[PDB]
C-alpha cells in the first residue's frame, strides 16, 4: 500500500533511479554472450574463486525453458524473480500458442517488465541486465540485451556487466567473421575476452552453449581449462 | 523545527496551527450577520461585488438545506458549498431514515462532528468556512447556530462572522434581542450591514437577505423582494 | 527550508491563503485567452486559438459537451478533456434518466463539486482549468466562469486568459447594449472584445478565431476556420 | 542518545531518545486552552458534579454552551479540553454506551466505558496520522455493586480510579485544597457536599460565585438518574455557604 | 523532494515540464502530411557497429492506417502503444470501421497527464509517460499528423519535428514544405536528417523510414528502397 | 446451418449454407455464415447466431492483436486454442456454437474444430451443423488426399447439396472457399435450385 | 507524508541499497553459529548471549530451529524479525508437503524465503528482516546439504560458512583447513570446537556459553540432535594438549 | 488513511534505534520483580501513584490471561492494556481451536509475534513495554519477558523497570532453586524494599502468584499480612 512515487523525472531530463540501477549493473559480474551464427554462447566472470562455494548454485546462468536462457549481471537477488515470471510467462506463451517460444517476445516481456516497474507507486525498478539468447522456429540464434530503463536491443556481443565496457570494446575490434564455425573459434573468442579482464579458467570462468534447439550443456572445469589453454596457444 | 502545515502536529502548546490559519481565512472574506428573535432567524449577507460583469446573485451565500435551516457562509465559496451540499445529504438522510423532520440541534452537531473530525489527519486540509445556520420548527424557538473551521458549534443569538466581525458584534449586542417580531429586524439588519462596510472602493455593498419566520412558515425566501428597496432607505446613517 | 508551503494542498499560508490552488487560478492566467457574453436571447463564446508550432488547428479551445450547454477551455488541455469528459457523461446521464434537458446551473454546481474534491484530499492537484461555460437552459441563456478554485460565477459578459483583463475593461464599458443586440451585431461586439488581448498588431484572422453559438431554437453550434469569415468587422487597430 | 535525536520526535507521535514521546504532554497542555474548569466529588451516597462555565459577552446562549453531558440514564460527564475535541469524543462515548446495552444486555457500568473511550484515546497516541484529541473525561456514574465512582481519562489513555481530582486550568491548586480536605474524614460521607464542591473553586480561584457560571451535576444513590441542578438549588446550595 | 502533483513558481507542473525534458534527450523523429500521404522518419543512433541495427522499433504500426514516430525515453511508449492498438481493434470491435488519427490520438493523450501518487490501485502510474509521439495516418477526411506531448496536448501537424532536433530541424522544414508529396518529400526530409547527422551519412542501417499513403495501408520500407532513396542524395 | 470442410494436396474448402432458422420460422436466406477474420484464414458457425458471430469477431479483433503485436502472422493453432480458452470459460452458461478454424499457416492447411464444450481437436475433414451428419456421410465417400481443385468443389456442392436437401434446418445457397498459400478466394454463390436442376438431382 | 518517509527502497548514487547493508553491519554485531557438512551429515556450532546465570531452561535454545523432520535453521542478526520469519518459513514447508507429499528439498525452501525476503526489500516501504539466517538439510535428490542466506536475498551453497563477527577466524581459517573431498563428521565436530576455540574471549566453552547441534540419521530417517550437555564436556576437553 | 512504511529501521551502526529508546523507556517505568519458584512464582509490582487520591482497587498490574497465566508489565502505561487485549484474544484463539488452556511457551510466541510488527508495518512506533509472563504449564511453572524488540527469555528470576541492575544482581544472590512458597513472596517484597521510594505501603504494591490453582491476584489483606511479617 506504499504510494510514495520514487522514480520520477527530476530536472534536466534525468531519471535518477533509473541511472542508479545503471550503477547498480556496473558493480556486479562482468556476463559476456556471442551470436556464433549457428551457436550462442556465455561467460561470466567465474565465481570469484570457489574454495568453499557450491558450483550447482553460484549460477549467473540460468535456463527459461530449453532453449532461451539469461546471464544477469547486477544485485544476483532481484534477478530471480524475473527469472522466475519469466519461466511461468514462457509456459504460458506455450499454453496459448505452442511453439518453441521465440526469444525476442519472452525479452520485450521482460523489458516490458521492468518498464512496468518504472512507472508503479514505489518499488524501485531492478538492477539487473539480460542476456536473452536461443533459438526460434527456424534456427536464427538471436541474442537481446535488456536494460533497467526496460529497453532491449538485438546486438551480438552486448558484455553488459562490471568491466566490460573493455570487453565490448574488444568484442568490437575482434568479431567479423572469424567466429562463423560451428564452436571453437567462438568459445575461444568468449573465454579470450574474459581472460582479458581476470585470470584463468581453473578458478574463475564458466561458460554454456545452446546448439539448434537441443542440449543447453553447461562447461565443467575441463571446458574453461581447454578454452584457457586454447587461447594461450593462439597467443 | 516547523511544527506547522499539518493537522496532525500540535504545538509545543498545544495549538494545531491548521485550525487557526483556517481561522483568519474566513477573517478574510466579508460580513454574514444572523438575527434571533422570537419569530425566527433573520440571516443578512454582504457582498464584495467586484467588477460590473458579475450579475445579481452571482455567488449565493445565502443557501438553504432542508427546506427550513439556512447557510450564511463566511470563507471559501468552494468549501462552504461542499459542505452545504453535505447539508442537504444530511438532512436528507434523517428525513428519509426517521421520517421526522430534522431538529436543527442535531444537524449543527452533525455537520459540527463531520468537519472537526476532517481536522485530525495530515492526509486532509481542514476546511476554510465559517457559516451558520438556523430555522424554527413550530414547537422549537428559532434556533440558530454557527460553527467554526475548529468544528466548534454553539447556540447564538445575534453571531456575526467574517471580516468587520469586530464591528460588527457591537451593534447586534446593543439592537434590542429578544422581543421584536422580525420585520422590524430585517429592515434593521442593512443598519449593520452599511455602518460595518467601511469603503467605496469597487465592493459596492450589494447585500442580500434571508429569513425564516412566521411570514414563512419554516421556509426561506431570498427577501421577498421589497425590503430591498425599503431597507435601502437606511442610507444617510452611515454618511452622518 | 526556503518555502515548506511547496508540500502543499493540504497546508495553510499563515494570513488565509492555501498557497496552491489560487496558483492553480495564475495557471489559467497562463492560458490562452477567451471572451464568452450573454444576450437576452443567446449566449455566444469566442475563443482566439495559439499555433505554437508549424502550423495547426492551433489546440481547439471550445468545445461541445452537449445538446446546448457549451464550453469553452483555457489552461492545461489533457485535464479539461478529463473535466469535459465528467460533464459530457453526466450531461448524457440527466438526458438518459430524467429525459430532460440538464440546467446549465445546477451542471456547473456538480463539477464545482467534482473539482473540489482534490483541493480538500492530500497530494492531488486542483484541475488547473478556467472553463467560461454557456448554454441555454429553460430561462435565459446562462454563462459561467467556473475556476481551479471550484468557485463558480453567475456572470455576464467574462473573458478569461492571457491578458483578458483588457478585454475586461473593454467589455464591462459596453454592457449598455447588451439584452438586444441581435447576432449579426453580437458577435461583432465580441470579437471586438476579444480584438484587445492580441499584441496591437494582429488581425483575428480566420484561422486562429473559433467561436460557438447557443440559444432560442438553435443548438450549440461551432464555427471552425471556415465558417467566422461571415463575421469580419473591424479596425479596431486593435 | 539523550539530544541525539531522530528527526521527527516533535512532529509524530513516535519514541523521542529516553523515552517521553513529545506528542501526548503537547496534548496535555492542549487542555489548558481557555480553561473552565471541573472538579469531581465523591460521595459515600452522591457523586455530584462541579465546574466553572464563563461566557463571554451576554450573546452567547448560556443553555447552549455546557460541558455537563449526558451519557446514559445513569453516565453524566464533563470534560475541560479544547471543545473542539470534546463532542468528539463524548459522541463515540454515547455510542459505546448504547452499544453495549445492545451488545452485552445491561446498561454499561462506569468504569469500561472510560476503559474503553481511554483504549481508543490510545490507538490516537499509538497510530501516526491523527492527533490525540486534547480532552480529559470527568465521568461519574453508579452501579448496582459498588458505590458512586468517578474517572478521568487523560489524551494518553491513562484512566485511574479518583477518589475525586479534576483537571481544567489550576488542577494542581484543586487536588492540594482536595487533599487538604479530604484527610479530615478519609471515610468521607458528605452528602450535602456544600464545603467541598463549590469551596474547591471559591478557594483556588477567588470569585466566590453567583448561581449562573457553575454548572453541577449530582448522582445519587436514591436517584441515579444524572440531574443537572438549575439556579434554584444551586442558589440554595450557595447561599448553605 | 515535493510530490508529483504539484504546480511549479513559473506556472506548471513540475512532472510535466520535466517530462518537455528527455525529448530533447533520444533520437530525433521527422513527420510530413502531404495532400497524398505522410511521411515519417526517425535516425534511430545505433551505437557500436558491431550489432545489428534492425530491431529499433521507432517506426511503429498501431493499425494498418495509423504508424506512430516516438522519441526521447524510448520503451515508455509501449504502455501506451499498446493502449493504441487495443483501442483500435475495440473500435473496430464495436463499431465495424475504421478509425480517425484523433480519436486514437484522444485516447492515448488521456493517458498522458493520468498519474498521482496516492489515488486508486498501484497499477497507476507514478511520473507522466516522457515519449513525445505523432501519429501518422490515413483517414476518410484525409492524411494528418498529429504530435502528442507528455502532458497529453496534442495538435494537428503537417510538419513537425521532435528529439533534440527539435529547434533547427523544425526552423529548415518550417521553410521547405508548402505543397505535395509527388514523391520527393520523402526525399527532402532525409535531406533535414542529412543536415541533423550525428555520427553516419545516413545509409540504409542507421535510419528507419515509412509512409502511409491512401491507397495501399502503411509502407514501413526496408533496406533496397532506402538506399534506393539514399543513393538519389 | 450445415457448414462442411476438408483439407486437402491444395489448401482447404470451405462450405456452408445460408439459412438462419428461429425454431421453425426462418430469418434469412443468404447468412454471411463464413467469418474472414484476415486475409489468411476463415472461421464458420454453427448456432446460436449472436453467439458464434460474436465469438469469431471476437476472435478476429484477438488475432488482429496478435498480428500487431508480435508482427507475424497468427498460427491457427492459436487462435483455435485462445477461442477454447475464452469460451471455455464461459461453459454452462447456455453457451452453444461449433466452428472450423481453418487457413493456411506455415506448418499446414489447419482445420481446427472448436465447439461450446471446448472439445478443440484437429482434423482431416469435418462438417459441423445442424443435421450435418448427412454431410458427413457423402463427403467421406468422395473424399480423398488425391483429389485436384474441381471435383473437390463438386465434392463440397454435391456434399452440403444433399445436406441440404434431405436436412430441413439448412438451404439457401452455397459460398464455397478454398483457401492455400496466398488467403482464401471465393468461388460460389450458387443457390439450392441451381445446382437441383444443374444436377438433376 | 513525503517528509516522514526514510525511504528505504532507494537505490544509492553508488547504486547499492542503503537498508540492505545496514543490516549487513548489524550481523556483525551479533552473530556466531557457523556450519560443517561431511559425507555423514552436518552441524551448526552456536554461540550463547553472554555469562549471566540466570537463565533456567531452553528446549531448543534461541539459536537452533527445527522446521521439518530433516531440516534446521540458525540466525544471526536481529532475533526479533527473524523468529516471525522461520515460523513464517515453517508455513512454507509444510504446505509443500500439502501440495506434494514430500519432504520438501531444502533449496525449494531457500529459494521460497529469499523471495518473499527479497519482496520486502522490493517494495511496501517497510524495513528489510535484518538476519542472515542459514540452513541445513537433507532430500532423497542430493546429498546432505546446508544453504547460507543473508538480508540482501542470495543464498548458496556455502560448504563451511560461517556468519557475524570474526570472519576469518571464523571464515577464512575454514577455507584453509577444511577437506572437500571427506570429512569424517567427528572430526567436523573438532574443527568446529576449534574455530569457536578461537572466537571467543573465554576458555570456559562448555554449554552454558555454547550450542552446538548436529544433522544425522539412522536407517533412513534424519536424526537432529542438539548435543544434550555432557558431549559438551567431552568435546572440550578433546586438545587435550594444542589445537593450533 | 495510514502510512504503511516503517518507522522503525537501521542505524548506519547496525542497530535499531527505536527499540534502544522502547528499552529506554521501559527502563524509566515502575519497578517490578518475578521469581520462578519450584511449585510456583511471583510477581511482584509498585504502584505509585501522584498522591493518596487515587482508587487503588480500580487499575491492576498483575491480571490473568484468562486461565493461570498472568502477566506484569514496566513502563508505557496503555500499550500494555492493548497486550493484554491482544493476549487475551491469541488466548482464546487458541482454546477455541485445540480445547485447552494455552501453553505459557506459545502464549509469549504469539505475543512475541504480534509485538514484532510494531517494529515493522507503517508508521506504527514499537510499544516499549517489556512484560513479563507466568503460567503454572503442566508439571512445572513458566516464565518468560517479551522485550518490545520481540525477544523472549526464560529464567528463575529477574527484575526490570527502574534500577534493574540491582535486582538482577540481587536476585543472583538470593536464589536457590528448591525456594518455593512464600519465601519468594518474602524476597519478593524486600527487592521491591530495595528502593521503593519509602516506607513500603501494602497499598502501593500488589503480588500475583500460581500457586498449582490458576493465577490469582492477592488481596490487599495478604499482602500487608506479611508486611506485617517482616
Amino acid at each position: 500500500s506504499y504510494d510514495r512515487a520514487i522514480t520520477v523525472f527530476s530536472p534536466d531530463g534525468h531519471l535518477f533511479q533509473v541511472e542508479y540501477a545503471q550503477e547498480a549493473v556496473k558493480k556486479g559480474s562482468t556476463a559476456v554472450g556471442v551470436r556464433g551464427r549457428d551457436i550462442v554462447v556465455l561467460g561470466v566472470e567465474k565465481k570469484s574463486v570457489a574454495k568453499l562455494q557450491d558450483e550447482r548454485t553460484v549460477r549467473k546462468i540460468c535456463a527459461l525453458d530449453d532453449n532461451v536462457c539469461m546471464a544477469f549481471a547486477g544485485l544476483t537477488a532481484d534477478a530471480r524473480i524475473v527469472i522466475n515470471r519469466a519461466r511461468v510467462e514462457c509456459q504460458s506463451h506455450r499454453l496459448t500458442v505452442e511453439d518453441p517460444v521465440t526469444v525476442e517476445y519472452i525479452t520485450r516481456y521482460i523489458a516490458s517488465l521492468k518498464q512496468r516497474y518504472t512507472q508503479s507507486n514505489g518499488r524501485r525498478p531492478f538492477g539487473i541486465s539480460a542476456l536473452i539468447v536461443g533459438f526460434d522456429f527456424d534456427g536464427t540464434p538471436r541474442l537481446y540485451q535488456t536494460d533497467p530503463s526496460g529497453t532491449y536491443h538485438a546486438w551480438k556481443a552486448n558484455a553488459i556487466g562490471r568491466g566490460a565496457k573493455s570487453v565490448r570494446e574488444f568484442l568490437e575490434k575482434n568479431y567479423t567473421d572469424d567466429a562463423i564455425e560451428t564452436d571453437d573459434l567462438t568459445i575461444k573468442l568468449v573465454i579470450k575476452a574474459l581472460l582479458e579482464v581476470v585470470q584463468s579458467g581453473g578458478k574463475n570462468i564458466e561458460l554454456a552453449v545452446m546448439r539448434r534447439d537441443q542440449s543447453l550443456k553447461i562447461l565443467n572445469p575441463e571446458e574453461i581449462e581447454k578454452y584457457v589453454a586454447e587461447i594461450e596457444k593462439e597467443k | 523545527t516547523g511544527y506547522d502545515l499539518s493537522a496532525s502536529t500540535f504545538s509545543p502548546d498545544g495549538r494545531v496551527f491548521q485550525v487557526e490559519y483556517a481561522m483568519k481565512a474566513v477573517e478574510n472574506s466579508s460580513t454574514a450577520i444572523g438575527i434571533r428573535c422570537k419569530d425566527g432567524v433573520v440571516f443578512g449577507v454582504e457582498k464584495l461585488v467586484l467588477s460590473k460583469l458579475y450579475e445579481e446573485g452571482s455567488n449565493k451565500r445565502l443557501f438553504n438545506v432542508d427546506r427550513h435551516v439556512g447557510m450564511a457562509v463566511a470563507g471559501l465559496l468552494a468549501d462552504a458549498r461542499s459542505l452545504a451540499d453535505i447539508a442537504r445529504e444530511e438532512a436528507s438522510n434523517f428525513r428519509s431514515n426517521f421520517g421526522y423532520n430534522i431538529p436543527l440541534k442535531h444537524l449543527a452537531d452533525r455537520v459540527a462532528m463531520y468537519v472537526h473530525a476532517y481536522t485530525l489527519y495530515s492526509a486532509v486540509r481542514p476546511f476554510g468556512c465559517s457559516f451558520m445556520l438556523g430555522s424554527y420548527s413550530v414547537n422549537d424557538g428559532a434556533q440558530l447556530y454557527m460553527i467554526d473551521p475548529s468544528g466548534v458549534s454553539y447556540g447564538y443569538w445575534g453571531c456575526a462572522i467574517g471580516k468587520a466581525r469586530q464591528a460588527a458584534k457591537t451593534e447586534i449586542e446593543k439592537l434590542q434581542m429578544k422581543e421584536m417580531t422580525c420585520r422590524d429586524i430585517v429592515k434593521e439588519v442593512a443598519k449593520i450591514i452599511y455602518i460595518v462596510h467601511d469603503e467605496v472602493k469597487d465592493k459596492a455593498f450589494e447585500l442580500e437577505l434571508s429569513w425564516v419566520g412566521e411570514l414563512t412558515n419554516g421556509r426561506h425566501e431570498i427577501v421577498p423582494k421589497d425590503i430591498r428597496e425599503e431597507a435601502e432607505k437606511y442610507a444617510k446613517e452611515s454618511l452622518k | 527550508a526556503a518555502n515548506q508551503y511547496d508540500n502543499d494542498v493540504t497546508v495553510w499560508s499563515p494570513q488565509g491563503r492555501i498557497h496552491q490552488i489560487e496558483y492553480a487560478m495564475e495557471a489559467v492566467k497562463q492560458g490562452s485567452a477567451t471572451v464568452g457574453l450573454k444576450s437576452k436571447t443567446h449566449a455566444v463564446l469566442v475563443a482566439l486559438k495559439r499555433a505554437q508550432s508549424e502550423l495547426a488547428a492551433h489546440q481547439k479551445k471550445i468545445l461541445h459537451v452537449d445538446n446546448h450547454i457549451g464550453i469553452s477551455i483555457a489552461g492545461l488541455t489533457a485535464d479539461a478533456r478529463l473535466l469535459c469528459n465528467f460533464m459530457r457523461q453526466e450531461c448524457l446521464d440527466s438526458r438518459f434518466v430524467f429525459d430532460r434537458p440538464l440546467p446549465v446551473s445546477r451542471l456547473v454546481s456538480l463539477i464545482g463539486s467534482k473539482t473540489q474534491i482534490p483541493t480538500q484530499r492530500y497530494g492531488r492537484r486542483p484541475y488547473g482549468v478556467g472553463l467560461l461555460i454557456a448554454g441555454y437552459d429553460d430561462m435565459g441563456p446562462h454563462i459561467f466562469q467556473t475556476c481551479p478554485s471550484a468557485n463558480y460565477f453567475d456572470c455576464r459578459a467574462m473573458s478569461i486568459g492571457a491578458r483578458s483583463q483588457s478585454a475586461r475593461t473593454y467589455l464591462e464599458r459596453h454592457m449598455s447594449e447588451f439584452m438586444e443586440c441581435n447576432l449579426d451585431e453580437l458577435v461583432k461586439h465580441g470579437l471586438r472584445a476579444l480584438r484587445e488581448t492580441l499584441p496591437a498588431e494582429q488581425d483575428l484572422t480566420t484561422k486562429n478565431v473559433s467561436i460557438g453559438i447557443v440559444g432560442k431554437d438553435l443548438e450549440f453550434t461551432i464555427y471552425d476556420d471556415d465558417d467566422v469569415s461571415p463575421f469580419l468587422d473591424g479596425l479596431e487597430e486593435r | 542518545s539523550r539530544g541525539s535525536s531522530a528527526g521527527f520526535d516533535r512532529h509524530i507521535t513516535i519514541f523521542s531518545p529516553e523515552g517521553r514521546l513529545y506528542q501526548v504532554e503537547y496534548a496535555f497542555k492542549a487542555i489548558n486552552q481557555g480553561g473552565l474548569t471541573s472538579v469531581a466529588v465523591r460521595g459515600k451516597d452522591c457523586a455530584v458534579i462541579v465546574t466553572q462555565k464563563k461566557v463571554p459577552d451576554k450573546l452567547l446562549d448560556s443553555s447552549t454552551v455546557t460541558h455537563l453531558f449526558k451519557i446514559t440514564e445513569n453516565i453524566g460527564c464533563v470534560m475541560t479540553g479544547m471543545t473542539a475535541d470534546s463532542r468528539s469524543q463524548v459522541q463515540r462515548a454515547r455510542y459505546e454506551a448504547a452499544n453495549w446495552k445492545y451488545k452485552y444486555g445491561y446498561e454499561i457500568p462506569v468504569d469500561m466505558l472510560c476503559k474503553r473511550i481511554a483504549d481508543i484515546s490510545q490507538v490516537y497516541t499509538q497510530n501516526a496520522e491523527m492527533r490525540p484529541l486534547g480532552c480529559c473525561m470527568i465521568l461519574i456514574g453508579i452501579d448496582e455493586e459498588q458505590g458512586p465512582q468517578v474517572y478521568k481519562c487523560d489524551p494518553a489513555g491513562y484512566y485511574c480510579g479518583f477518589k475525586a481530582t479534576a483537571a481544567g486550568v489550576k488542577q494542581t491548586e484543586s487536588t492540594s485544597f482536595l487533599e487538604k480536605k479530604v484527610k479530615k474524614k478519609f471515610d468521607w460521607t458528605f452528602e450535602q457536599t456544600v464545603e467541598t464542591a463549590i469551596t474547591c473553586l471559591s478557594t483556588v480561584l477567588s470569585i466566590d460565585f453567583k448561581p449562573s457560571e457553575i454548572e453541577v451535576g449530582v448522582v445519587t444513590v436514591e436517584n441515579p438518574k444524572f440531574r443537572i441542578l438549575t439556579e434554584a438549588e444551586i442558589d440554595a446550595h450557595l447561599v448553605a455557604l | 523532494d515535493r510530490g508529483v502533483n504539484t504546480f511549479s513558481p513559473e506556472g506548471r507542473l513540475f512532472q510535466v515540464e520535466y517530462a518537455i525534458e528527455a525529448i530533447k534527450l533520444g533520437s530525433t523523429a521527422i513527420g510530413i502530411q502531404t495532400s497524398e500521404g505522410v511521411c515519417l522518419a526517425v535516425e534511430k543512433r545505433i551505437t557500436s557497429p558491431l550489432m545489428e541495427p534492425s530491431s529499433i522499433e521507432k517506426i511503429v504500426e498501431i493499425d494498418a492506417h495509423i504508424g506512430c514516430a516516438m522519441s526521447g525515453l524510448i520503451a515508455d511508449a509501449k504502455t501506451l502503444i499498446d493502449k493504441a492498438r487495443v483501442e483500435t481493434q475495440n473500435h473496430w470491435f464495436t463499431y465495424n470501421e475504421t478509425m480517425t488519427v484523433e480519436s486514437v490520438t484522444q485516447a492515448v493523450s488521456n493517458l498522458a497527464l493520468q498519474f498521482g501518487e496516492e489515488d486508486a490501485d498501484p497499477g497507476a502510474m507514478s511520473r507522466p509517460f516522457g515519449v513525445a509521439l505523432l501519429f501518422g495516418g490515413v483517414d476518410e477526411k484525409g492524411p494528418q499528423l498529429f504530435h502528442m506531448d507528455p502532458s497529453g496536448t496534442f495538435v494537428q501537424c503537417d510538419a513537425r519535428a521532435i528529439g533534440s532536433a527539435s529547434e533547427g530541424a523544425q526552423s529548415s522544414l518550417q521553410e521547405v514544405y508548402h505543397k505535395s508529396m509527388t514523391l520527393k518529400e520523402a526525399i527532402k526530409s532525409s535531406l533535414i536528417i542529412l543536415k541533423q547527422v550525428m555520427e553516419e551519412k545516413l545509409n540504409a542501417t542507421n535510419i528507419e523510414l515509412a509512409t502511409v499513403q491512401p491507397g495501399q495501408n502503411f509502407h514501413m520500407f526496408t533496406k533496397e528502397e532506402l538506399e534506393e532513396v539514399i543513393k538519389d542524395i | 446451418t450445415t457448414t462442411l470442410a476438408f483439407k486437402f494436396r491444395h489448401g482447404v474448402i470451405v462450405a456452408a449454407d445460408s439459412r438462419a432458422t428461429a425454431g421453425a420460422y426462418i430469418a434469412s436466406q443468404t447468412v454471411k455464415k463464413v467469418i474472414e477474420i484476415n486475409p489468411y484464414l476463415l472461421g464458420t458457425m454453427a448456432g446460436g447466431a449472436a453467439d458464434c458471430s460474436f465469438w469469431e469477431r471476437l476472435l478476429a479483433r484477438q488475432c488482429r492483436i496478435y498480428e500487431l503485436r508480435n508482427k507475424e502472422r497468427i498460427s491457427v493453432a492459436a487462435a483455435s486454442k485462445l477461442l477454447a480458452n475464452m469460451v471455455y470459460q464461459y461453459k454452462g452458461m447456455g453457451l452453444s456454437m461449433g466452428t472450423m478454424i481453418c487457413g493456411w499457416d506455415k506448418r499446414g492447411p489447419g482445420l481446427y474444430y472448436v465447439d461450446s464444450e471446448g472439445n478443440r481437436i484437429s482434423g482431416a475433414t469435418f462438417s459441423v451443423g445442424s443435421g450435418s451428419v448427412y454431410a458427413y456421410g457423402v463427403m467421406d465417400r468422395g473424399y480423398s488426399y488425391d483429389l485436384e481443385v474441381e471435383q473437390a468443389y463438386d465434392l463440397a456442392r454435391r456434399a452440403i447439396y444433399q445436406a441440404t436437401y434431405r436436412d430441413a434446418y439448412s438451404g439457401g445457397a452455397v459460398n464455397l472457399y478454398h483457401v492455400r498459400e496466398d488467403g482464401w478466394i471465393r468461388v460460389s454463390s450458387d443457390n439450392v435450385a441451381d445446382l437441383h436442376e444443374k444436377y438433376s438431382g | 507524508s513525503r517528509r516522514y518517509d526514510s525511504r528505504t527502497t532507494i537505490f544509492s548514487p553508488e547504486g547499492r541499497l542503503y537498508q540492505v547493508e545496514y543490516a549487513m553491519e548489524a550481523i556483525g554485531h551479533a552473530g556466531t553459529c557457523l556450519g560443517i557438512l561431511a559425507n555423514d551429515g552436518v552441524l551448526l556450532a552456536a554461540e550463547r548471549r553472554n555469562i549471566h546465570k540466570l537463565l533456567d531452561e531452553v528446549f531448543f535454545s534461541e539459536k537452533i530451529y527445527k522446521l521439518n523432520e530433516d531440516m534446521a535453521c540458525s540466525v544471526a542478526g536481529i532475533t526479533s524479525d527473524a523468529n516471525v520469519l522461520t515460523n513464517e518459513l515453517r508455513l512454507i514447508a509444510q504446505r509443500y508437503l500439502l501440495q506434494y507429499q514430500e519432504p520438501i528439498p531444502c533449496e525449494q525452501l531457500v529459494t521460497a524465503l529469499c523471495d518473499i525476503k527479497q519482496a520486502y526489500t522490493q517494495f511496501g516501504g517497510k524495513r528489510p528482516f535484518g538476519v542472515s539466517l542459514l540452513y541445513i538439510g537433507w532430500d532423497k535428490h542430493y546429498g546432505f546439504q546446508l544453504y547460507q542466506s543473508d538480508p540482501s536475498g542470495n543464498y548458496g551453497g556455502w560448504k563451511a560458512t560461517c556468519i557475524g563477527n570474526n570472519s576469518a577466524a571464523a571464515v577464512s581459517m575454514l577455507k584453509q583447513d577444511y577437506k572437500e573431498g571427506e570429512m569424517t563428521l567427528k572430526s567436523a565436530l573438532a574443527l568446529a570446537i576449534k574455530v569457536l576455540n578461537k572466537t571467543m574471549d573465554v576458555s570456559k566453552l562448555s554449554a552454558e556459553k555454547v550450542e552446538i547441534a548436529t544433522l544425522t540419521r539412522e536407517n533412513g530417517k534424519t536424526v537432529i540432535r542438539v548435543l544434550k550437555q555432557k558431549e559438551v564436556e567431552q568435546l572440550i576437553k578433546k586438545h587435550e594438549e594444542e589445537e593450533a | 488513511r495510514g502510512y504503511s512504511f516503517s518507522l522503525t529501521t537501521f542505524s548506519p551502526s547496525g542497530k535499531l534505534v527505536q527499540i534502544e529508546y522502547a528499552l529506554a523507556a521501559v527502563a524509566g517505568g515502575a519497578p517490578s520483580v518475578g521469581i520462578k519458584a519450584a511449585n510456583g512464582v511471583v510477581l511482584a509490582t509498585e504502584k505509585k501513584q501522584k498522591s493518596i487520591l487515587y482508587d487503588e482497587r480500580s487499575v491492576h498490574k498483575v491480571e490473568p490471561i484468562t486461565k493461570h497465566i498472568g502477566l506484569v508489565y514496566s513502563g508505557m502505561g496503555p500499550d500494555y492494556r492493548v497486550l493484554v487485549h491482544r493476549a487475551r484474544k491469541l488466548a482464546q484463539q487458541y482454546y477455541l481451536v485445540y480445547q485447552e488452556p494455552i501453553p505459557t511457551a506459545q502464549l509469549v510466541q504469539r505475543v512475541a509475534s504480534v509485538m514484532q510488527e510494531y517494529t515493522q508495518s507503517g508508521g506504527v512506533r514499537p510499544f516499549g513495554v517489556s512484560l513479563l509472563i507466568c503460567g503454572w504449564n503442566e508439571g512445572r511453572p513458566y516464565l518468560f519477558q517479551s522485550d518490545p524488540s520481540g525477544a523472549y527469555f526464560a529464567w528463575k528470576a529477574t527484575a526490570m523497570g527502574k534500577n534493574y541492575v540491582n535486582g538482577k544482581t540481587f536476585l543472583e544472590k538470593r536464589y536457590n532453586e528448591d525456594l518455593e512458597l512464600e519465601d519468594a513472596i518474602h524476597t519478593a517484597i524486600l527487592t521491591l524494599k530495595e528502593s521503593f521510594e519509602g516506607q513500603m505501603t501494602e497499598d502501593n504494591i500488589e503480588v500475583g502468584i500460581c500457586n498449582e490453582a490458576g493465577f490469582r491476584r492477592l488481596t490487599p489483606t495478604e499482602v500487608k499480612d506479611y508486611l506485617a511479617a517482616i
